[PDB]
């Protein structure tokens, strides 16, 4: 139901938020499609905080690591926080990817359900 | 897309509220607009982009293309302005830190020709002003042609006296007509044939 | 200036230039029922030329990719000895060269005829590309305007009473 | 440099140029394929004498350039004024140029006899075609009327190989079936030209009243060059040469 | 319309780790003449880490493909107001099934060469030096597995060579034209002009609106005519609703 | 488009004239040209004649291309094989067969030959396709497939 | 009122040739002016000749240089225009024949 | 005079080429790849065309060393260029916005995802 091609514009954050809300609370969607979106939210929220928590523990260890500990604070803090940043972004990136991929799959199911694809029919 | 009876003619309403002696009034009367073709004319017109966008926003508020243009231009202003400020802050920080250590970049004359201002002072002045001028120059070129085409369409509509809302206008909920969801299928009857 | 300017598959320097990727994208948003028999014939001829052209593009890019792969390996030409690293590294260099070639638009008499025709078929294709392929049309409209083509579908129309549906890139008035 | 190589090595350069150059230029000018051939022949014949004279004059100079030196005995001006000798040679070339022109361009009236027509003993073919063209050539001094322009557009699909089956639809033609058939037959079937219709002629006179008042005749029929030019001479009832033809004209 | 064309832009990035390994392997082979075992462990370890990375990617895709045939869905029983888990078989185009088997064979081959390499690294560590026979055999294994990685790229071959098959015989007199070689040389001229124009003549800008949501979902109107797919009336309704929500 | 007038069915005399016309066309058919009796026989034969005309022009250009491109491109291109990029004169660099090349300039002459001959043919065919005109047998709209019957001719 | 309509295919092909021809003419003229100036400079500096002879040679050298640059576009337009003129002439003659 | 240009061949097209002296007149003071390959070609050409056995055999020994040296030089060239290509390739895809808006019709099989034939597939029995 959207433009296709390399020259087109990739999905924006606002567009994704509107579509996922549309799938969740719109009447024209079917129950199975709505359940798919709901399952994606619950099953994806874990990674957002799991990655952050894992990063903090690793960063705390890395702050006291053999070399990081003896470095000056300016270098010690910056080097010691890198594992947290890598894990924090990894958790957020995987959460959004998991939620978006299943939400996009629900969007595909909705389009086929209402026959809004110009090259799909029974 | 909006049927004649469902059009609120907000552009006409704004036109009526405008003063007696207005440029838009003259365009409606038949005044024709031609974009400048000389370099001096284009340079002058470069500073009228903001005025044109504002009046078009007032005339055709809720118009898709105009509303999109405002959003993109506002975001670009914020994006360019913050980038310019960050560059100035970083450059100022770099100049001060190296100056403290005794290293000064050999750019610009050491002392001014008239007021004798030192090289460091002018480097700060150039760092503050040059990115701002580039930001203004960069933004204007990006939207100069886009603004002129929007202004040209607006003038053409006034000349034809088309004050109705254009295509791709989406009014708020208050001005949107409710949809009748009560449908009663006709009674079934066996065909005489 | 070859001796076959009549040939439909041929092209001129200033003819409308359309990429292979653009050509295949445009085919997605068109319906055959809405084209006149003459319009269908133009597309069928275009496929006939494109069928051979698409397959040849990697052939044209082969010498360029072959040379680049040699440079990457080093300044030693070892013949049969280096085929493994040459063709293993060339398996990614050649797709890159084809990427550049396919993204490169090329002029063709059929491209200008189909897009710039002043009949119902010409209007139909332009509007379909304008609506369902806004990304392609924006580039196409800029090219058409620069080549002195005037149509209501162009975003650079200065005599239109309706606002453009896409960003208008800078150009000389 | 790729184009420059193309220019130098184009095979057309090596191929001998034909006589179709005049025909193609005339076709581009506007003359029909048949009209272009007739006009091309008339131009070629007019220029052939001049070309033939130039070659004859040059050949005469090449073989007999020593005569000018020999004539110095009686005309020492040639010996003591080379500029005089050059002018004499130029005059000789012009002398052959005019003689060739006279043979191919002068009227040189001759009998219309099959036994010698076309032998170039008399310039009958060129003279008759030239006279007919000049006499009967009158530019169309009108503006094509709306009816004529409409008829020309309607003549896109007409063909004499098979007559068109005209079908009367009251909702798009109007009038009556009999009247419409009669008008259609006059317009297309009969072959009558658009300008020959009575109402078309009346409109032409009304629109060109200013020219008529000034005293200028209005030519209803545009000039048809193919109706006055015939290199074969059949149009002018010129008997074809006996030995190159297997038929006779009554005359 | 089911052409099954996978984007090359997406394919090349996936192909980077495999081509990286073979290049590193060759350098290890070439440099083995004048290098020691201890120094070259950096290359061996890098290859092993890369091979582990590819092994995980092969398994994760392999796990996904095999898990397809178990169709599991949630069914909502309205009478009991309970969601229940149900298992069912799969029906799909057989081309998907055939490639899945080919991808299964690819995984087992990669597991084989991985164990081959794991066997190789362990033995050289015990011996204390690397040898050409085993080292070269592993490098060629990497090349062979790299070739087999293009298994799922067959649709492009059909897309190219299926259009050659449908061409009828010349003398059956269906179109009476053969433009194979003529197109070959003509396209050289066209590409020469296309490249020169691209890098020396006017090039349309790629600027576009990046902020206004759903800007490029253009609903049908007078400007775009009404020759779209018939059932886009709903799409126009949804586009109209979205713009109202934005405004 | 418009439809032409359909003539009434031919009489016996008209049928005989058509039969005689077909007989003449069959006799005129060349003995060495093998075309099957079908509705498209005359159309195919006309297509074959146009193809032969293109075939003639193409090979004349190809022969001319070999004549011209040789001294202009191939022979100067063979000067690049005089020396290697390092400056040393050309010497044999075997791949797998250590051929004996005792004859004077055998290595250089053969090495250059392997590249010149493919280039010579490649340029000539490009010369042929560039300067040869296919307009005679090109039908963009495929309107020349109309069946022509022997009696119509 | 209706009027004769030219072939859209020919019109489009002419448009491409005309656009290229106009661009070449503008560029070719500057090349010719530059070529004349360069030839004049060379003649007056290295060649022993009269000014009139040098000026005439420079003018021909510039004109020849300009022609070489613009020959492709001029030749391309000439053949396309010639084909278009013949097609238009034949079509109009067929319509107006009587 | 056409024969003077077609049938007359340049002296270089027949006679064996000499040594490009300018290639050896001035050389860098670095024992780099360029000098090594120049030395390799000189000995290699001399071996092919020379009848002196004593000088050829010592050239072979020297040439074998040059082959090993050129392998070492190429190995560095292979490493640096290959690493640069891989890093540039990785960086290109890191900062390149990969199009994620391609058509997804291929992944959808409406007639297969929901079996159209329903119970008729199993036996029939009508
Ligand atoms: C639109 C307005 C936007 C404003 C943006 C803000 C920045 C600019 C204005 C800032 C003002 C306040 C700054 C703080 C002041 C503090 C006081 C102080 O001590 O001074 C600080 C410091 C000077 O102190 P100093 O110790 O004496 O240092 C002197 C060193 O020589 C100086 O050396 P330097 O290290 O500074 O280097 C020289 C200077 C470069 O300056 C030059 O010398 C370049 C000159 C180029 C000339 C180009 C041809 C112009 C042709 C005629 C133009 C007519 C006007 C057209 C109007 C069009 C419509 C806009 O800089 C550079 O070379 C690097 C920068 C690259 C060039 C970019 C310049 C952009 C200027 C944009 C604003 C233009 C305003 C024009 C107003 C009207 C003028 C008539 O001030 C500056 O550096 C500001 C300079 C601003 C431009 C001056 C132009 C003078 C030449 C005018 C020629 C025409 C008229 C001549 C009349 C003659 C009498 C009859
Ligand atoms: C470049 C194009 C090429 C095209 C493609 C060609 C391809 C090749 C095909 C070649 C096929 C052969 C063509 C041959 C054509 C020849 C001409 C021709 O057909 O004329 C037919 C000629 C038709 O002439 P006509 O009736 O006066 O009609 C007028 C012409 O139609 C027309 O009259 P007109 O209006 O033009 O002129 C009116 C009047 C206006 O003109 C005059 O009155 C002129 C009067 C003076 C004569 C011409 C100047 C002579 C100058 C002096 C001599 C030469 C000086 C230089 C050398 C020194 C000489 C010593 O002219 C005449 O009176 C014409 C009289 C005919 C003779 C003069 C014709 C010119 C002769 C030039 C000769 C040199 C050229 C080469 C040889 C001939 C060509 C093969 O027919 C006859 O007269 C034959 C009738 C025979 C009846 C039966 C006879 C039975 C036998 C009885 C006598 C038996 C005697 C036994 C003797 C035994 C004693 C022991
Ligand atoms: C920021 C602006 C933007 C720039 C953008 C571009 C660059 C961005 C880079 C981003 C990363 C920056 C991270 C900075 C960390 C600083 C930590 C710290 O406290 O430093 C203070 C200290 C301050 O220095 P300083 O006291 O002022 O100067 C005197 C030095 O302290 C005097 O001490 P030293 O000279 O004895 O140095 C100590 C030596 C101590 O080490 C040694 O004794 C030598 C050990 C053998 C090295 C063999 C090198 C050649 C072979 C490759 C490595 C072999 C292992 C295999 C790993 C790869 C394949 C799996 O370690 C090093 O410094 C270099 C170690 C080797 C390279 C780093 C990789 C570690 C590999 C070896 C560890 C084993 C790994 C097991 C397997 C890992 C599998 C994932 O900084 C350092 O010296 C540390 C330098 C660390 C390297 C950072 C530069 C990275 C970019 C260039 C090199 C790229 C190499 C890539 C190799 C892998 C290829 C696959
Ligand atoms: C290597 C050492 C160096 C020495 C050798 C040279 C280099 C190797 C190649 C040499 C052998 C080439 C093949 C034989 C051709 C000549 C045969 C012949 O003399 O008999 C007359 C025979 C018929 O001639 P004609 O009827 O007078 O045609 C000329 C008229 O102008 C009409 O012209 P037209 O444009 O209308 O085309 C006419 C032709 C047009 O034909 C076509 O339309 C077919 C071509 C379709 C396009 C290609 C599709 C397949 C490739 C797809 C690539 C996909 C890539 C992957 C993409 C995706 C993945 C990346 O159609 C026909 O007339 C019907 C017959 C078609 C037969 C085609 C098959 C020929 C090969 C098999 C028989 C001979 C044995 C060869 C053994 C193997 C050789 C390697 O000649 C032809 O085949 C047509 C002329 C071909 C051009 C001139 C060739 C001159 C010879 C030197 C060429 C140098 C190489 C550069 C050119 C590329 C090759 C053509
Ligand atoms: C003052 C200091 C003096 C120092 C000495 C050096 C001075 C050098 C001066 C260089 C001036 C260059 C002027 C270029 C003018 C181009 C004009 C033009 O448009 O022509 C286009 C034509 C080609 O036209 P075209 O039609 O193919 O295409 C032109 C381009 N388009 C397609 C865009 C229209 O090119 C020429 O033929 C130009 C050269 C003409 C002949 C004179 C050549 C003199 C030099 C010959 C050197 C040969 C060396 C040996 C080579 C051996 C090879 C194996
Ligand atoms: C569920 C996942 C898969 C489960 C299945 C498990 C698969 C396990 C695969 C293990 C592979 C181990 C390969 C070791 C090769 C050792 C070769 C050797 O002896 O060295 C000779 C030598 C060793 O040389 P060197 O370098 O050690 O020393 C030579 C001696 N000097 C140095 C002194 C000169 O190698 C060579 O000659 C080089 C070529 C080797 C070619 C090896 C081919 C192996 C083919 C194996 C086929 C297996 C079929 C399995 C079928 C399915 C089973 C389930
Ligand atoms: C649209 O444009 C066009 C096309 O499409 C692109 C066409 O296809 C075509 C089709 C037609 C064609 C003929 C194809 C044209 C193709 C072209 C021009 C490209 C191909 C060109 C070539 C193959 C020529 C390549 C050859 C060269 C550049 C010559 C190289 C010569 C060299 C290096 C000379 C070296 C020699 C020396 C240094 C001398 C050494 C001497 C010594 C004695 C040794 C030293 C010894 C001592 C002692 C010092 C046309 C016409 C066209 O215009
Ligand atoms: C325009 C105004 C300005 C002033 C010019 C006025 C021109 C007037 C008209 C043309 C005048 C032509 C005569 C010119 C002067 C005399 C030329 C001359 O000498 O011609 C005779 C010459 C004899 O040859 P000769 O060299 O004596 O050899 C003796 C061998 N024992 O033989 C020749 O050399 C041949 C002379 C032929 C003259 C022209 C004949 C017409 C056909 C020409 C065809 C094309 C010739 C091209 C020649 C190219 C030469 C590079």
């Amino acid at each position: 139901m959207e433009p296709f091609g390399t020259d087109e514009r990739n999905w924006t954050h606002e567009e994704k938020d509107i579509i996922t809300r549309f799938l969740k609370y719109d009447k024209h969607v079917n129950l199975k499609t709505a359940e798919m979106v709901y399952s994606a939210e619950v099953e994806s929220a874990y990674f957002g905080k799991a990655g952050a928590l894992a990063g903090g523990v690793i960063s705390a260890l890395f702050f006291n690591f053999p070399i990081v500990r003896n470095l000056p604070i300016i270098r010690r803090s910056v080097i010691g926080v890198l594992p947290f940043l890598y894990c924090y972004t990894w958790g957020k990136n995987t959460q959004e990817e998991l939620r978006w991929l299943k939400t996009f799959a629900a969007y595909q199911r909705f389009v086929v359900y209402h026959g809004q694809h110009c090259k799909l029919w029974v | 897309m909006i049927l004649p009876h469902n059009n609120r003619q907000l552009a006409r309403q704004y036109f009526d509220s405008l003063p007696e002696n207005d440029i838009n009034r003259k365009y409606y009367e038949g005044l024709k607009y031609e974009t400048p073709k000389t370099f001096f004319g284009r340079f002058l017109n470069q500073f009228n982009i903001d005025a044109k966008l504002d009046t078009l926003s007032k005339f055709y508020t809720y118009q898709k293309t105009i509303r999109a243009t405002q959003a993109e231009l506002q975001e670009d202003r914020k994006s360019y302005l913050t980038n310019s400020l960050l560059f100035t802050a970083v450059s100022w920080f770099s100049i001060y830190q190296f100056a403290r250590k005794g290293a000064v970049l050999p750019v610009l004359r050491e002392y001014g020709r008239y007021f004798g201002t030192h090289r460091l002072f002018r480097q700060y002045l150039h760092t503050l002003v040059l990115p701002l001028l580039y930001t203004e120059y960069a933004l204007n070129q990006k939207y100069y042609t886009h603004m002129e085409h929007l202004w040209t369409v607006h003038v053409n509509r006034l000349n034809q006296k088309i004050l109705e809302d254009p295509l791709y206008t989406f009014y708020p909920q208050e001005l949107n007509v409710p949809k009748h969801n009560i449908i009663v299928p006709t009674i079934f009857r066996d065909t005489p044939q | 200036m070859d001796n076959n300017y009549h040939f439909w598959g041929n092209g001129d320097r200033q003819d409308v230039s359309l990429s292979y990727e653009d050509y295949y994208s445009i085919l997605d948003c068109l319906l055959d029922e809405k084209l006149s028999p003459q319009g269908l014939m133009k597309f069928k001829n275009l496929h006939e030329v494109s069928m051979y052209g698409v397959s040849y593009v990697p052939l044209y890019c082969f010498p360029v990719a072959y040379g680049i792969s040699h440079m990457l390996t080093g300044k030693v030409r070892r013949g049969h000895s280096g085929y493994r690293n040459l063709f293993s590294l060339m398996s990614v260099v050649l797709p890159f060269t084809c990427w550049y070639a396919y993204t490169t638009p090329i002029p063709r008499r059929l491209y200008t005829e189909i897009i710039c025709s002043n009949n119902a078929d010409g209007a139909y294709v332009r509007n379909r590309i304008k609506q369902q392929k806004p990304g392609i049309w924006r580039k196409l409209s800029q090219q058409l305007y620069n080549k002195n083509f005037r149509f209501p579908e162009l975003n650079q129309d200065l005599t239109a009473t309706e606002f453009p549906l896409d960003y208008v890139a800078p150009h000389k008035f | 440099v790729y184009h420059l190589f193309e220019r130098i090595c184009n095979p057309d350069n090596f191929k001998l140029s034909g006589e179709a150059a005049r025909v193609r230029t005339l076709i581009a000018a506007g003359f029909s394929k048949e009209e272009a051939e007739q006009v091309a022949w008339l131009q070629n014949h007019q220029v052939n004498g001049k070309i033939l004279g130039l070659f004859t004059g040059g050949f005469a100079l090449y073989c007999c350039n020593n005569y000018f030196h020999y004539f110095e005995r009686y005309f020492p001006r040639l010996r003591y004024q080379p500029f005089t000798k050059f002018l004499a040679q130029a005059a000789t070339v012009y002398f052959f140029f005019k003689i060739g022109d006279y043979y191919f361009t002068s009227r040189r009236y001759g009998s219309n006899d099959a036994r010698m027509n076309g032998l170039m003993y008399s310039n009958t073919y060129y003279s008759t075609n030239k006279e007919a063209l000049i006499q009967n050539f009158e530019p169309l001094n009108r503006k094509f009327t709306e009816e004529e322009v409409e008829q020309f557009l309607r003549n896109e699909g007409r063909s004499q190989e098979e007559k068109r089956n005209w079908i009367y639809n009251p909702h798009i033609h109007g009038s009556t079936e009999g009247e419409w058939k009669a008008d259609i037959h006059e317009k297309f079937d009969s072959g009558k030209a658009p300008w020959e219709r009575e109402h078309v002629k009346a409109k032409i006179l009304e629109t060109n009243k200013a020219k008529i008042d000034a005293g200028e005749e209005i030519q209803l029929k545009p000039f048809k060059t193919l109706n006055h030019l015939d290199k074969t001479g059949l149009l002018h009832r010129l008997h074809p040469f006996i030995w190159t033809n297997n038929w006779t004209l009554l005359g | 319309y089911k052409t099954h064309l996978f984007s090359w832009r997406w394919f090349l990035i996936k192909l980077l780790p495999s081509v990286s390994i073979i290049l590193l392997g060759y350098y290890l082979q070439l440099t083995l003449k004048w290098n020691l075992f201890n120094k070259q462990n950096t290359i061996v370890l890098l290859i092993t880490l890369l091979l582990l990375y590819i092994l995980w990617l092969e398994f994760y895709q392999f796990y996904h493909i095999l898990s397809f045939y178990g169709n599991i869905n949630w069914a909502f029983d309205y009478d009991e107001y309970i969601w229940t888990l149900e298992l069912d078989t799969r029906r799909t185009r057989l081309a998907n099934n055939y490639i899945a088997i080919c991808l299964f064979a690819k995984f087992w081959h990669f597991v084989f060469i991985f164990l081959f390499w794991v066997f190789f690294v362990l033995r050289i560590n015990e011996l204390g030096r690397i040898r050409y026979p085993l080292l070269v055999a592993n490098v060629q294994n990497f090349i062979i597995i790299y070739i087999m990685s293009w298994a799922y790229m067959y649709p492009w071959l059909k897309f190219i060579f299926r259009k050659y098959l449908d061409v009828p015989y010349y003398w059956f007199y269906l179109n009476g034209r053969e433009l194979g070689i003529r197109v070959f040389f003509t396209d050289l001229k066209l590409f020469f002009y296309g490249i020169t124009n691209r890098l020396f003549d006017f090039n349309p800008s790629s600027i576009k609106f990046e902020k206004y949501p759903f800007y490029y979902w253009i609903n049908s109107s007078q400007l775009t005519e009404f020759n779209q797919y018939r059932k886009f009336v709903i799409r126009d309704s949804i586009i109209y609703s979205l713009n109202n929500y934005i405004i | 488009g418009f439809e032409t007038v359909v003539p009434a069915p031919p009489t016996r005399d008209d049928e005989l004239r058509m039969i005689k016309a077909t007989e003449e066309q069959f006799l005129q058919q060349p003995r060495y040209k093998l075309y099957m009796n079908e509705a498209h026989r005359i159309a195919k034969m006309n297509h074959g004649d146009r193809h032969n005309n293109i075939r003639a022009h193409f090979w004349s250009n190809f022969a001319l291309g070999l004549l011209i491109t040789g001294p202009i491109f191939i022979i100067p291109f063979g000067k690049a094989f005089r020396n290697l990029r390092s400056g040393v004169p050309y010497y044999f660099r075997p791949k797998y067969v250590f051929t004996q090349k005792n004859q004077y300039n055998q290595d250089r002459n053969w090495g250059a030959m392997k590249k010149q001959i493919p280039l010579w043919l490649g340029l000539s065919t490009a010369y042929a396709y560039w300067f040869t005109d296919f307009s005679i047998n090109d039908d963009e709209w495929l309107e020349k497939g109309k069946v022509i019957y022997p009696h119509q001719t | 009122a209706r009027d004769f309509e030219y072939n859209n295919q020919d019109v489009n092909q002419l448009n491409g040739a005309f656009i290229s021809l106009v661009e070449d003419e503008k560029i070719g003229f500057w090349v010719g002016v530059g070529g004349f100036a360069y030839s004049q400079f060379i003649m007056r500096k290295f060649v022993k000749s009269t000014n009139i002879f040098a000026s005439v040679t420079s003018l021909f050298a510039g004109a020849a240089l300009a022609n070489l640059y613009t020959h492709q576009s001029r030749a391309s337009y000439a053949r396309v225009a010639a084909r278009a003129n013949r097609n238009a002439s034949l079509a109009l003659n067929k319509l107006m024949e009587y | 005079m056409i024969w003077k240009y077609l049938q007359r061949t340049n002296r270089g097209n027949i006679i064996q080429a000499g040594l490009q002296h300018r290639k050896f007149e001035n050389l860098p003071f670095k024992q780099n790849f360029d000098n090594l390959t120049k030395a390799y070609d000189l000995r290699m050409w001399y071996i092919s065309n020379s009848p002196h056995e004593a000088k050829n055999l010592e050239y072979v020994n020297e040439l074998e060393a040059l082959h090993n040296e050129l392998n070492y030089q190429n190995s560095r060239q292979f490493l640096f260029r290959t690493v640069s290509f891989l890093l540039g390739w990785a960086l290109f895809y890191q900062f390149y916005e990969l199009p994620k808006t391609y058509d997804w019709q291929d992944t959808q099989e409406p007639k297969h995802q929901v079996p159209a034939y329903g119970d008729l597939e199993e036996g029939g029995d009508e």
